[PDB]
């Protein structure tokens, strides 16, 4: 997260960390949507161009964490992955279209004051909240700034506004699709902020002013550099892919 | 958990606001 | 319905008749999916090429009927339409893609031995039932034979016929009209011997299948179109209900 | 309302009676 | 031939009529592929299910004909059969697979403006012409309409028909089809009609190469179910597929 | 025997004359 | 070649050697069937199980040779490969069914007293020569005996009899097909001999007592061990695959 | 070619190789 700040304790109880067993490495972010299911970005698990193709046994998730590195007793929990489900139409070859994947935990995690699921948007929530100018919140332990050569001690958070599709489209040469949306401040707005490498899979959430609940509207997916004037972070459109999410959970619950 | 989703134990469930959630609300008002 | 037979009493309790008030005329079939909602084909309500564009007050529906003509005391019911909802992407200018519409009744209808709703398919039901060779049942008071008159061979009582779903490649090659995944076709092939088909007047009627898993009837399709009726090498086309279920659910939830 | 009881005909499934041709459909579901 | 038309004079000079001597009867069509060889369907000569099992001397062929019955002086010719050669794997017991036979004439026939051999396709010609949608031409003096009596046109009939996709041919019938066959005819949604019919078997399905301007016999009328029915197609013996056999016979007994 | 000159009709190809429907066959060989 | 002997000069003028450029290696045998085409076994070029998949530029062929490695005056020639054609249905996964491949030379080779093409069998030749007991001749620079731990200096030659299919089938657990035949002496016939690793692609020829010409009836394909009692060498059935050979040559010759 | 199978140093000069007769004898049943 670039230009964000330290999260408060329990501020994002649905936050999940995706780790590679060997060699030890924090791969991406993710979110808890039920006691047995975790949502993340498909590329975190599968991206041939970088020779990445993880299997269930190569990874582990950590839930309930605040401080990225330094252990937290009687709070954090770890889980094994029973099965990975990557969208059948995930386009890693071109633009990361449908950059989404679900991970079924081997055993149900217990909810606590630090571990709690986020809501998936319904028809009405998507209609009422997915509008340009409306701000969402992105969280993660990813890079603090565009890097080509550090990493956060505690979870970072940043609020960013959704951007008009025409502006998202004209801001990059990559072919964008309806399965994604972009967010961030425009050059003239003055304020800054963006997700960065390492934050993928993390949630883009919005709090409904109608029922006071938090809804995950996006999944950190990609960008070009981080927090560059003129560029905007792109996120997987969760509501548009909800039919798939529900299908997987119902069929393999 | 699903019927209780999106309600944070340390915030919404204790009637406490986090430090920046107000920013999101204000952005939801067209102006 | 061509080459079908008389329905048994209460055999299709979800059957609904769509009538034009003036001049009096039976327009199409339709189905009852709840005490307040009726499903039909969009073209029954809107089809500019036939100078058709009905408003809620131009029509009425009759429920619980067996005979096509006579009144059935203490059995049949009539309802007024509160509102018509035609699929926003219904393609009347081309191939009738998304030929579906919903009609909300002004007052809820009471169920009985003759009036009862049919189920709408869920993901698994559709996967288990929508397969080539599997037969569904079509019902209606439409033409008994291919008719070219603007006026005919109308049935005395509700007709019924069972027909097998056909492979998409076969359906596509049977017509020059562009078909879509929002439709499916059914009927016997020239080399299967048996006959049967829906026909003009039957649109909006349901294509139902009985689940061998839970013993319930599910409406998998809506009579939508064809070219002639019961001709060899030709098949009846139906609106794919499951494929358009997200729309159906959205309408009912938003305007229930 | 009227869904939890959908698809079960009062004069047939509800009184354990089969109509004259429904078995034809069942036999077609067996390949 | 159903829904066809009267052929023009000399339009099909390789056309041959196969006749039963006694009792007099036109049995099938056939084609001239050289001055000594005639190609036809094997079932015209051998089909036990119909109690048919002809010997060379039971038949005769007439060549150069236009009218089905009238004599045509200084034009038509008759030939005797020296020997019949039926494909060794002709399946009359099941689906008529390899419905092909050759007949060697006792004496060579002289070509004229009305008598001339058709070409047999080579691998290249077959690849270029045997494609779905491409039309061929069928000719014969067989039934003008589907007929159910146990026992025809005044002049040779002709009809052009498009070759049909194998999957479509396969799904149009419950009879087991093989690669030694191909079907042709218009689809229900194409409007036009036309078909071969009983009595036309052995007749040729020809195509004119747009590459060398020559006519090639790609098929032999073999079978069908009814005649010119919607969703039904005529089936033909695949000549190129069986050309190795044809050449083998002509080489060994020519 | 009769092969080198096969498929060329004396009253048509040999006289540079077309029969009434052969064009139909040619047109069918052009897809589209 | 096991239990064979030194070939006489010019005794097998159609003999061809298939070499790997780097690392330098004599891969297989092959045969000259025209000034531009060479016949060999598919597995010599493609055999995934041993991680073998050669492209045209990885190889070269040497023709007109007698002494494996002692350069021969203005006798031997070298040719580059323009294109490799392996049978599309070559079964390397199971039994080497259709173990055949053609190689087109970049430039035509000039014939001489030491370089001359062998004939491919015709229908009658195969019928007359392909009979149990009839002997053919096999040639090659492969192993002189089954080896699991040497190779000839001059081309080796051995005459072996064709064996009845029933005996070929019962001699091995490997599924055999009509696209192959086996040859060799039976346990009590006394004489011995067989091809061996390195001999693949080499020809199995027979001299027609009808026209005095040598015909290549087979291609050294496989075996289990070399010259073991009870086992027989297997060869690709050339005549059965001649339709394919002719198609390739006609389609890509020139 | 029409000249296939005839060896310049043998069939072409009416000469037999040392073992070809073995093949011939095997062709006689
Ligand atoms: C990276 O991710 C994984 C590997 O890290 C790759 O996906 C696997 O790829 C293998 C082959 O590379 C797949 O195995 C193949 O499965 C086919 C389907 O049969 C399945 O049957 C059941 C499914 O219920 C399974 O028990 C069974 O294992 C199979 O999955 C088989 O038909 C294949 O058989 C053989 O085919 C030919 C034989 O002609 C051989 O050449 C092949 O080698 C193969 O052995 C084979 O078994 C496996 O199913 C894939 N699994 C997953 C997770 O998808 C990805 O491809 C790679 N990511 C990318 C796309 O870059
Ligand atoms: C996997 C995630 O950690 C990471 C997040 C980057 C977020 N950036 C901004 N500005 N908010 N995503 C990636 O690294 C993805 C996966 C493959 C490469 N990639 C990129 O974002 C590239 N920088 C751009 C791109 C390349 C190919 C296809 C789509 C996008
Ligand atoms: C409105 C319905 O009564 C009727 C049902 C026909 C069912 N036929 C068979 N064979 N099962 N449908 C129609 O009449 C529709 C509406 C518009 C015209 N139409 C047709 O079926 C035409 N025959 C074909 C057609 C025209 C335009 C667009 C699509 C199809
Ligand atoms: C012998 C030929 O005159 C005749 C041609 C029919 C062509 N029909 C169409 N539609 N183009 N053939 C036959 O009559 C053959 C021989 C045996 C019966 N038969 C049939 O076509 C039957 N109608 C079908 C059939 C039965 C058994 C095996 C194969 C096909
Ligand atoms: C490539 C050729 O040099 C060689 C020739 C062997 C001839 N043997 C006798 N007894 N005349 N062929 C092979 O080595 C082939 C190719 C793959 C392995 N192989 C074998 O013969 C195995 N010994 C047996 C076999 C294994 C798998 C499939 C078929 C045969
Ligand atoms: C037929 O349906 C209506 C008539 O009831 C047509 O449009 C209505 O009338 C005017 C058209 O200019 C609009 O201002 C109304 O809003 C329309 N009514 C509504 C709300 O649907 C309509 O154009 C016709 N349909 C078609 C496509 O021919
Ligand atoms: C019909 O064709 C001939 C009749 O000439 C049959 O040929 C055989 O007839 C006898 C019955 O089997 C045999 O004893 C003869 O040897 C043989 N005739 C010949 C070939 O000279 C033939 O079987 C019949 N065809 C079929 C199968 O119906
Ligand atoms: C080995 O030979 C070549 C070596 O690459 C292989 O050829 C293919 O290589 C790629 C793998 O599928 C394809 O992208 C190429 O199009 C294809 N090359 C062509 C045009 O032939 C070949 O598949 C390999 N053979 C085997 C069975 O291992
Ligand atoms: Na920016
Ligand atoms: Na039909
Ligand atoms: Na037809
Ligand atoms: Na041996």
């Amino acid at each position: 997260i670039v230009e964000g700040s330290d999260a408060e304790i329990g501020m994002s109880p649905w936050q999940v960390m995706l780790f590679r067993k060997s060699p030890q490495e924090l791969l991406c972010g993710a979110s808890l949507i039920s006691d047995r299911w975790v949502l993340t970005a498909a590329h975190c698990l599968l991206y041939p161009p970088w020779d990445k193709n993880f299997t269930e046994n190569d990874l582990l998730v950590r839930i309930g964490k605040h401080s990225r590195t330094r252990y937290e007793r009687n709070i954090e929990k770890i889980s094994m992955l029973e099965k990975i489900y990557i969208h059948p139409r995930y386009n890693w070859r071109e633009n990361l279209d449908r950059d989404i994947a679900l991970m079924k935990l081997k055993k149900p995690v217990a909810f606590s004051d630090y571990i709690h699921p986020v809501c998936l948007p319904d028809r009405e929530t998507a209609a009422s909240l997915l509008q340009a100018g409306y701000k969402g919140r992105v969280t993660g332990w990813g890079n603090l700034k565009e890097t080509w050569t550090g990493q956060p001690s505690v979870l970072q958070v940043v609020n960013l506004p959704i951007v008009e599709r025409p502006v998202c489209k004209d801001s990059t040469r990559i072919r964008i699709t309806d399965n994604m949306f972009c967010a961030g401040y425009k050059p003239d707005e003055g304020k800054r902020g963006d997700a960065c490498e390492g934050d993928s899979g993390g949630p883009f959430v919005m709090k409904s002013p109608f029922n006071n609940r938090w809804y995950q509207m996006g999944i950190v997916s990609w960008g070009e550099g981080c927090d560059r004037d003129g560029k905007y972070g792109f996120y997987t459109h969760v509501f548009r892919l909800k039919k798939w999410i529900q299908k997987v959970i119902d069929q393999f619950g | 958990g699903e019927a209780d989703c999106g309600l944070r134990p340390l915030f919404e469930k204790k009637s406490l606001e986090d430090k920046t959630e107000r920013e999101l609300l204000e952005s939801y008002i067209d102006g």
